[PDB]
DNA sequence: ATTATATTAATATTATATTTA
């Protein structure tokens, strides 16, 4: 069980493609209406790890959390006929069932999941906590609408013998989505998160964006990644200057920013050294 | 339903593009594929690639015309949009991609009229 | 039955020729566009205990219809009759009852102007 | 609605275009096929092959007008906008490529105007 | 199936043409607005690829994914009527047909389909996933715009003299579109995605600009391509590094780019030897 | 149907008049904007080689695509009207009229043409895909204006004085096209290119410059042609150095072209005997 | 527990000399 304060600061941006696609508008990535920051769920980052996890271990006490026909139900009935069948009271059959789980499965123990389905066995609050990204400069929708030379259903195709069926597919041409995420003890030392899973995690955020590849997501890298830890497992001071610390604006006489070599990362650790410390992963 | 004084970047390109398409459509009733059908998927996005070559086609899409003076007309009424237009952008914010449609249908619709663009026209 | 013709004016929607959807819908039918799958799932406080008690009395309708409708309406993809004339039904109510403002009440047929 | 002063190679391109294309249509009022139904299909993307027939041909569309102030005015215009031109590049930029039509567009209804022109003339 | 990691960096320009035309746009190559790179999808070389194998093959349990006339619903109907026609409760059909399909088809195994049409059979998250393409040096369109002397149909626009209908034909004068890509290996071995399949897949990338031409896309050629292959399947650095080893940038003091006379390509492969490999196969 | 592959390297100059003019500038040929290549479109020698095969043949199987008095429209409902009228159900019924289309006309069979109007019936893809020729020397532009002692419309010049119509006639003197130019053998075997089509397509290509003439194109003649016969239908080696071994350069200390006797057409057939072939019908 | 499915509008902006020891 950690017992340390992480406050990462996750960077990462997009070469060409759709990161964080928003099925709520059809195909394009998730931005900001008012302005134009690109955004990018936590969810994203968090599956990413779980195919490095997936791909990067194949052994027991770390599931992975399968996919499609992974029915939650019965991955919870067959967890739930182990140690505690039915001699346990329900009450404390549910935190034991709980305690089982995560000291079984990965993702549950790292993040979290749903275990109330038929047969309840509580719930995990979490302790590594991510949020949603977000970028600094407005980024632009390019929207590269491309075709196909080939019908799906026959119902759709043409009258004739021309059976295409285009579409688009949104691309986006950067946007270092500047992500936020805490790490807390309390309810890491009740799920089991040691030492050595926070190392995985770490090594999962930092070595996702060479596997988990697609056509529509494109290339995507991760920059940096800052973490910040502390000493104790109490509040030394407000998170908000802290992140706010490592601030990431433009370059020069730019309009708007293309690779790395337009943008400038602020790193002045200088009144983070009271209790804290830094350490540099991804950059 | 039109405000051709509000200094928008998008209105003034979607009202450029909406004049364009309605030039293309004048050119010849049996058109089947206009530039609505593959300029506009880029104009609010792209607008310095495609408008290139719209005002390399307007000329002809102009003398294609049967009347000399609905020409007249049309390039009078593509200046005063263009009036506010200082420049063609790279890319346009979301609000400004949405102010290209609002433009381009207001545009549409104020062209699409019995007495108006000529009305307008006559006093200039 | 004053609270009862104002409700169901209020909730009356454009139909089409031969439709299945009465003039008038039923509460639970009407609610069931609003529900998980079944009219089952409501919320016993504020949809199935509140609904009828603003419907029968002519009262005003809470914002969890709009919120209940939004939902339902973005989730299933579809605004059948049942979400739409309730969100009608409750804008009227809001315009006679002060809780809006700017808008105006909204009429049977299609408003080709309203400037909203 | 025209900068003077933007310092765009683009920009005075296109008024370059614009006023070559309205001598053009002030030498005869009955033309059919003008410059801009020909030349501005590649004037954006190659003015140095445009440009020179463009300027070997303006002195005879000077002298074709009827009124030889109007001809001054217009090459005062020209060189006013050339200002700005220090060579005539090999190919635009996409930014450039818009504002070419930009300042195209600027131009033509800059000099299509009641008093405009002869009153800029007239503090030189 | 393969159990090493592929980044490699494909390299292609443009003699004179219309290379990847069209994000809704008329008739030209998607480029930078910002900028001015051009930019090409990888759609073009996976049918270039599908292409060469279709004429360099004629064979089974390697399926091309047929043109035109090919129904993907009447497609996934044929291969459902074969070892799994119903005795196999839908859950695990799918996830047999797929299979079946993974080692029938070659455009699914080394990229991927849809085939959750009608009779759903599963998806394929594929190994082998390239990304869009994009130039270094800010390109210019050309726009040549040539005419026919025969009219199409017979509108009112058909004159009673010269029956002609104009046009335009983008042309593009260079660009060496820096093409990228990473490959998997976790979906390759569900994939069945061995090695003469990876061997076949670099032999079609090499050379499916001298066979795929036509009048729109003129001359296009594949520089280099130089594919980094790992040692494990796990995360050694990240690719955005390896990827920018390789730079392509400007030579001596020329504005622009008319050949491979005009280009430094800057290849000092020296931190890449720790535990990655190197080859030349395009260049 | 062919067999072999065929990299032919096309080679033409102009003595006095306006190749491949652009209608996108007025009347001049194109040419490179940051070089000054002169640049010729491939339309140009089809519609040469339409035109030799139209004046050298006059039979049927052997369609030369009409001119001016030539709806497409017209012409595709007169090849739909012979052996699949109605009874082959739309879909192979399209693909019927394409292989009788190709069997009939020899613009579709050696090149190809839009067949996809009201009656659809498909698309041919093309073998022998022609490319943009390119100049090497920076050719210049002569612009010849030339003038006329007759008005042509009633316009606002014919006035009394004689009534002129002067213009521009511009006009070339030299530029070798470095022309280039690849057949496939896919698309040919299901077009019907017989190897009897390709001979009369060399003979085309070598002997279209001395009855397609004009008053405006001047005098045009063809240099050589080195046609790279391969030996299968895959890919030996990439055709960027095949194409790049006849290189084209200055001669002495010249500083343009007039001629041939300028021009030293390095001709160096070492490194492509391999599994290749050569053979010179123009030069 | 559907509906529906055929074309708006089109006739001319502008147009009179910088500078010359």
């Amino acid at each position: 069980t950690i017992e340390k304060r992480y406050d990462f600061v996750f960077l990462f941006d997009v070469q060409d493609g759709n990161p964080n696609g928003d099925p709520d508008a059809g195909n394009l990535p998730r931005i900001d209406p008012q302005t134009g920051e690109g955004l990018v769920t936590d969810v994203c980052l968090k599956r990413k790890v779980r195919n490095f996890i997936q791909m990067t271990q194949n052994d027991e006490h770390h599931d992975i959390f399968i996919r499609e026909k992974g029915i939650l139900n019965n991955l919870i009935d067959e967890a739930h006929e182990q140690e505690n069948v039915k001699g346990k009271e329900k009450g404390e059959k549910t935190e034991a069932a709980r305690q089982y789980m995560c000291s079984r499965y990965y993702d549950i123990r790292t993040f979290g999941a749903v275990m109330t389905t038929g047969k309840n066995a509580g719930q995990v609050r979490g302790p590594v906590q991510l949020t949603f990204s977000r970028s600094i400069d407005p980024i632009m929708t390019l929207e590269h609408s491309i075709t196909r030379m080939a019908v799906t259903n026959e119902k759709d195709a043409s009258e004739t013998g021309d059976n295409r069926t285009m579409g688009r597919k949104f691309t986006v041409p950067y946007g270092l989505y500047r992500c936020h995420g805490f790490i807390s003890t309390h309810f890491a030392k009740q799920t089991g998160f040691s030492e050595n899973d926070l190392e995985l995690f770490w090594q999962a955020l930092v070595n996702m964006f060479d596997h988990d590849h697609s056509a529509a997501r494109g290339q995507m890298n991760a920059r940096g990644l800052y973490v910040f830890e502390h000493s104790n497992n109490l509040g030394d001071a407000p998170a908000d200057s802290l992140f706010k610390r490592i601030q990431v604006v433009k370059k020069d006489g730019v309009e708007v920013v293309r690779s790395f070599d337009d943008y400038l990362v602020s790193v002045d650790d200088k009144n983070l050294e009271e209790t804290k410390l830094l350490r540099k992963l991804g950059g | 339903g039109l405000d051709r004084n509000r200094q928008d970047i998008g209105y003034v390109l979607g009202r450029l593009f909406a004049v364009l398409e309605k030039i293309q459509a004048e050119a010849n009733p049996g058109l089947n594929a206009t530039i609505a059908d593959r300029y506009f998927g880029s104009a609010s996005s792209t607008p310095i690639a495609v408008f290139g070559t719209l005002m390399r086609l307007l000329p002809h899409h102009l003398n294609k015309l049967e009347f000399e003076g609905r020409a007249v007309q049309l390039q009078w009424e593509i200046r005063q949009i263009l009036e506010h237009c200082q420049r063609f952008p790279n890319h346009l914010n979301l609000e400004q991609q949405g102010l290209f449609a609002i433009g381009y249908y207001h545009e549409t619709q104020f062209l699409f009229t019995k007495d108006a663009l000529k009305n307008l026209f006559n006093e200039a | 039955s004053e609270s009862i013709a104002a409700w169901y004016d209020d909730l009356q929607m454009v139909r089409g020729e031969n439709s299945p959807y009465p003039e008038y819908m039923p509460l639970p039918r009407l609610l069931g566009n609003l529900v998980l799958d079944g009219k089952m799932e409501n919320l016993p406080s504020d949809l199935i205990a509140q609904i009828t008690d603003a419907a029968l009395n002519n009262r005003v309708l809470p914002v969890s219809l709009l919120q209940a409708a939004l939902r339902r309406n973005k989730a299933e993809q579809k605004i059948t009759y049942g979400r739409a004339s309730l969100l009608k039904a409750y804008i009227n109510r809001a315009i006679r009852a002060g809780r809006l403002k700017n808008m105006k009440e909204l009429t049977m047929g299609l408003d080709r102007n309203r400037q909203d």
